[PDB]
């Protein structure tokens, strides 16, 4: 009945066209006759010409469904019918909810028939069902001068870190998230899709007690070099880090993972190791900053590409997603909008993989 | 499908029958003057209830309401609105009201344009046609 | 029915006939009925005297075919069917059509009827086949001596300014809407498809206060700057601009978002950043003109592309429905329909990116 008065008001007004298409789409419409006819009545609106009963009756006709509708009949009779065109809006508002919900109705049936036909799947068929139904601040950061242009990070905002390959990207993330774990009370989450989980470890054992040339990895050290892993350990052994080395993991499981652990013991930073290494990158990017929203914690994306904004960009959006885009080159905040974009510098030691302040 | 007139007469009372602060305004501005009997007797009864310093809800005004107005009163009260009448919807609706009785006119000037054409007066039923285009443009 | 819409527009305006004839001669219509009363319609016209419903069933008795239509019976029945006539062009469009489709079909199937008949010719009948077939007003601008040629941009018409790439079409928009927002008290409405809403905002800013080498871009600024930015902030601050710069968007959004602004707040000025780039251009042409004439607004199209006529014609249609076509090289004024064409030299700074009078 509200598919009728849309239509009737837009024989009326027919100003009410714009309000209407504004809200409606011709799919919206329950009826094929009222999906014809506000179609035509769009294509007519597409010169034009303007909308009018003549005008339309006429698109119809040359397109040839004007019987496969009422007649002209149905036409009058719809523009007869109605008394006003001030609803309108509506009266498309109704036929729109009652649109999204034979729309939930069809992605929800179709994954329940779906359920029996695969089997097989589970891990396919729980994605493209999340997927088929969706359709100072702060943190510190630890280093002086980067909290002071941004405030942290802070929670709901999806911070997008990017450098060419070994300029320290990583090493880069992973004293943010130390720093956060060892120097505040706040639990980080890493997802280090490359590395190793283990070898992450003491990445961040040589950041701290100040260790390595010796080396860790080549056997044996000095009694410097042991007495130094010991605190180095007892210090870290107390942090809120937590690791997935999970080769290569879909974005609902980063989510999934993230979403468990903020109700039994906290969560600060979701820090992903790098993105386009994530398993079209633009949906990915979309869902990222749904994850920073949902779970109010900054999520650190890190991304492979001089640098500046386009050379990220053409390869899936991000931009509009991020609302704080870092390179490693000097860091360039290229994009924040708390405020500020410019350049801060920090050293970097190599030795010992630190990143510090100047 | 039914009239314009008719939906608007039809509508205004399923916003009266539920808000009683429409009803005072449509009862400065309407009769009615109602154009269909049955709408005429009901408006009389939603009019009279609300000054009965009645509260008001359907459920009190449907019973009330001889029996023969009960089964159109009842589908009224289910019909389908906003509560809530537009600014202009309801100038829109009692317009339409309002002024059916003009449109109800035009048609004993229509009987005589045909009747002057019968008898070939052909330039005096155009007159009379081209005064139709006016009051028609009204 | 798009027949009896003519008909019946012409009883009503009857300054309907004008371009009803323009568009039409009696033969184009279908039915000999509304054959006879359009040419009695024209008849009359051709005094005299003027033609009404009177005037109209007084010639059709004359030449004896009143009855031979309906009586004045259908007279009145197109009259007091049609609601309006401002369409009728049509309508006439329609009928035009239709009519040219027709004659298409007869000397089509007069050739496959010619095709048994002669056989015998073969090139009278190959060649009479071709033969056959073919047959100040005004809102100112700011800059003095473009208002005078144009007098205005004024209301319902669609301004089409193009340029080659880097040649300052943006740049020469934005001082448009800039001083039509600060120096009248007229809001203009800017779609900015191209570069972001805050990418352009300093693009006016500097435009103003007369800032930058300094650079507001390059960090830090001079107290001649600062004391400078604060006054052009503040002088912007309270003019009538509304942005949008979402990303490419179809014509009827446009339409849609600049409708509700007109009720709500005022509405002067549309400028849509360029056309090439919004989303059969044709098509688009021949709606921005329909949204300048609905809303009473003067819209500038922007375009891309010496220069001259056919350099965008070749590219979509606009001619024809842009009544003004301003080229940057010197402004070119290559068509407008208030009146004069020809070349209007504006000064432009660059480093405070003004367009600036001489």
């Amino acid at each position: 009945e509200a598919e009728q008065a849309v239509l009737g008001a837009v024989f009326l007004d027919p100003a009410a066209l714009v309000p209407a298409s504004e809200i409606l789409i011709p799919e919206d419409f329950y009826r094929a006759a009222h999906q014809k006819i506000f179609h035509a009545m769009l294509r007519v609106a597409d010169r034009g010409e303007p909308v009018d009963l003549v005008t339309v009756t006429a698109e119809l006709a040359a397109s040839e469904q004007l019987e496969e509708i009422g007649g002209v009949s149905y036409l009058s009779e719809l523009a007869d019918a109605v008394p006003t065109a001030a609803n309108v809006e509506y009266y498309a508002r109704i036929v729109e909810e009652k649109s999204v919900l034979r729309r939930l109705i069809r992605t929800a049936t179709s994954i329940a028939q779906d359920g029996y036909t695969r089997e097989d799947e589970i891990d396919v068929l729980l994605d493209e069902a999340d997927r088929k139904i969706m359709e100072i601040t702060g943190i510190p950061t630890g280093f002086t001068e980067l909290d002071r242009m941004t405030s942290g990070f802070q929670r709901s905002d999806l911070i997008i870190v990017a450098a060419r390959p070994s300029v320290g990207k990583t090493a880069f993330a992973l004293n943010i998230a130390q720093n956060v774990a060892t120097k505040t009370n706040e639990n980080v989450a890493i997802f280090s899709l490359e590395m190793s989980a283990q070898q992450l470890v003491m990445r961040m054992l040589c950041a701290e007690g100040n260790i390595n040339a010796q080396n860790l990895r080549t056997g044996k050290l000095t009694p410097e070099d042991w007495g130094k892993l010991t605190m180095a350990m007892g210090s870290l052994s107390n942090a809120g880090i937590y690791i997935d080395d999970t080769p290569s993991i879909r974005v609902s499981d980063i989510r999934a993972k993230c979403r468990r652990l903020k109700q039994e013991s906290g969560l600060g930073m979701i820090v992903i190791d790098y993105l386009q290494l994530i398993q079209e990158v633009s949906e990915i990017s979309r869902s990222l900053k749904a994850l920073a929203r949902e779970l109010e914690v900054p999520v650190i994306a890190l991304s492979q590409l001089r640098p500046m904004m386009s050379d990220i960009r053409e390869s899936g959006s991000i931009e509009q997603d991020a609302d704080i885009v870092a390179f490693l080159y000097e860091i360039i905040i290229a994009k924040q909008r708390n405020g500020p974009v410019g350049t801060v510098q920090l050293a970097f030691i190599k030795e010992y993989n630190k990143f510090v302040n100047l | 499908l039914l009239p314009a007139f008719q939906n608007a007469e039809r509508l205004l009372l399923a916003h009266m029958m539920r808000s009683r602060d429409v009803a005072l305004v449509v009862q400065e501005r309407i009769g009615g003057r109602f154009n269909i009997e049955e709408h005429r007797a009901l408006a009389a009864y939603i009019y009279a209830f609300y000054e009965e310093g009645h509260e008001a809800d359907p459920g009190a005004l449907i019973s009330r309401i001889p029996g023969e107005l009960q089964p159109l009163a009842s589908e009224l009260s289910l019909l389908l609105i906003a509560d809530d009448v537009s600014e202009q919807e309801l100038e829109d609706y009692i317009r339409h009201v309002l002024n059916r009785p003009k449109w109800l006119m035009l048609k004993v000037k229509e009987q005589e344009k045909t009747e002057a054409e019968r008898r070939k007066d052909f330039l005096t039923a155009a007159r009379i046609a081209k005064e139709m285009i006016e009051m028609k443009k009204m």
